[PDB]
């Protein structure tokens, strides 16, 4: 903890904070990638992100698309997952890694959400469950 | 669309069971041939200790029987059988020998044409319908009396466990014409025997490779008959397991299909009434 | 996309010679006037979409 | 070309004008058929009228259906298909043949347009791709 920061949006808050978090995150993290830094952040679920900007558009009464989603859900994920950057040498130097995590049904990572984060990240670390259950953990695909 | 995957998904559901009824038929099918298997394993001892097991020998003209199978949802047993009749096939023959080829079951006919169809000369089914007895090898047996070699290949895949099937070779020689020319080892290793017989050496020789032939391929095809039921409970094992993947996989791509039907007719219902109010 | 065309079109008809012209993602053009279009006043067309698409 | 009248609403033009053109065509084979001569009257991609037909719909306010097409489009196509008609000898005899394409996804005959252009004209020619695939040229099914 004398390294990290914690941005909590719990399931009992409202849906804007948990809306807004990855950005107060990533803003708190863009502080340390400005400066010559280096930062690490880890939005964990953002498919929970996704889910309360569903619920912020259909309580805006906005028209859905796949799934009940907005049509700018993925405008929402790659507005964030654009600002970890590795910044050049005349602006400091600094660099910022994001870690998204995004949860799957069935191993059906041909969903949504998913390959909308899986067209913006630049990796992939696809952890499947039946190595898991297994007992190789971590349980790498 | 969505209608195609809910009867594929009952199409693979009754096909996760109709095999694992053929599974479980050919277990029961396995547990009465066992007997019958070990009832008929012990009468090709007596005639190897006396007449040895000689594979290499220098035959000017062979015989090869493969004893396959009649049905055709064995599972690696009549084409595991295929490349050793190939294989043991290409030894035999180094000196520009006749072989003839020789194969019992409908799925060997068709399967040892592909390799040796000019060699080809005998094809057999029907063995199997109701049980084997020495009646129907020892009529086989004339027919490979109907060529005259100077020996007999056999191919089955032995009945070892439930696991393993070995396939056995049994070579059995013509008797005057190769049998006790192979046994004059510091004069013959056949007159140590005396003779009790109604007339001489070469024709009890010759009633006794008769019916040498005749009971090694009484026990190629009872072997061969419980491996093939071992076989086929080993495939339709296998093949529950796979038709029982595809069906989960069918399973969860149906309740997707389900849930986005379902999110496709309420999102038209409600842009449909929210274009009046 | 409308740029790049345009950057495209002053050397196919001004200057007259083969250019290529390489897009990446011709999809998200679609997908920003779904963006736009639901906020437009528009009744949406299929899976989401807008009705001009 | 000397028999051929060739009436193109493409891609660039109006959704009005994409909708209009079978109609158009149509009124030009209807006067070879109106003066005892025969027609053939092919309107490629019938979808892509209802496709137009359900912008220039949409945009006018009207109340969308299923896959967000107006209550209308059987009406739509169903008044163009049956121009298409062997008139009696009272009337010169001439004749006029109608050759809808229709392009369904992934082979789905249950799709709306699809069900309704079945429902109005007489046959089908059900080209698949899985016998186009196959070597089987024309891929009649």
């Amino acid at each position: 903890m004398r390294y990290t920061i914690m941005v909590s949006a719990t399931a009992s808050d409202a849906a804007p904070l948990q809306f807004l978090a990855p950005y107060s995150g990533c803003a708190m993290a863009e502080y340390f990638r400005d400066t010559g830094k280096h930062g690490l952040i880890i939005y964990d679920d953002l498919s929970k992100q996704s889910v309360a900007y569903r619920q912020m558009s259909l309580l805006l009464r906005r028209p859905p698309g796949r799934e009940a989603f907005p049509g700018d859900v993925f405008y929402l994920h790659s507005r964030l997952l654009e600002r970890a950057a590795k910044l050049s040498k005349e602006l400091g130097g600094g660099s910022l890694t994001a870690f998204p995590v995004i949860e799957t049904q069935a191993g059906d990572v041909s969903a949504y959400i998913a390959t909308n984060v899986i067209s913006i990240t630049d990796g992939q670390i696809f952890l499947e469950t039946e190595l898991f259950y297994k007992g190789i953990r971590p349980a790498l695909n | 669309s969505n209608q195609a995957v809910k009867q594929r998904i009952r199409a693979i559901k009754n096909i996760g069971k109709i095999t694992k009824a053929m599974k479980m038929v050919a277990a029961s099918k396995m547990k009465n041939a066992q007997i019958a298997v070990e009832q008929s394993r012990g009468l090709v001892d007596p005639f190897v200790r006396l007449f040895g097991d000689f594979p290499a020998v220098n035959s000017n003209k062979s015989v090869v029987v493969a004893v396959t199978s009649d049905k055709g949802l064995c599972g690696g047993l009549n084409s595991n059988i295929t490349k050793y009749t190939r294989a043991t096939l290409a030894t035999t023959e180094s000196e520009g020998k006749d072989v003839v080829v020789v194969s019992i079951g409908d799925k060997g006919r068709s399967q040892l044409t592909r390799i040796e169809s000019q060699r080809y000369q005998l094809a057999i089914a029907d063995t199997y319908k109701v049980r084997v007895t020495f009646g129907q090898a020892s009529l086989i047996v004339e027919e490979l009396i109907k060529h005259n070699p100077q020996s007999y290949q056999i191919l089955f895949n032995k009945f070892r466990s439930a696991i393993s099937f070995k396939p056995t070779v049994a070579t059995i020689l013509s008797p005057d014409l190769l049998e006790k020319q192979l046994e004059d080892v510091t004069g013959n290793s056949l007159d140590a025997y005396d003779i009790e017989a109604s007339h001489e050496r070469s024709d009890v020789l010759r009633d006794l490779t008769e019916f040498h032939l005749g009971v090694t391929l009484y026990n190629a095809m009872l072997e061969n008959n419980c491996s093939e039921h071992a076989s086929r409970m080993s495939a339709m094992e296998n093949s529950t397991k796979s038709a029982g993947e595809m069906l989960g996989k069918l399973t969860l791509d149906y309740n997707r299909k389900r849930q986005a039907t379902i999110t496709t007719e309420l999102i038209e219902i409600i842009a449909g009434a929210s274009a009046l109010m | 996309a409308l740029t790049g065309l345009t950057v495209a079109e002053y050397f196919r008809d001004i200057e007259g010679q083969d250019v290529l012209l390489f897009v990446d993602n011709i999809f998200r053009f679609t997908q920003a006037n779904s963006e736009v279009s639901a906020l437009l006043g528009r009744i949406p067309s299929a899976v989401g979409y807008q009705p001009t698409l």
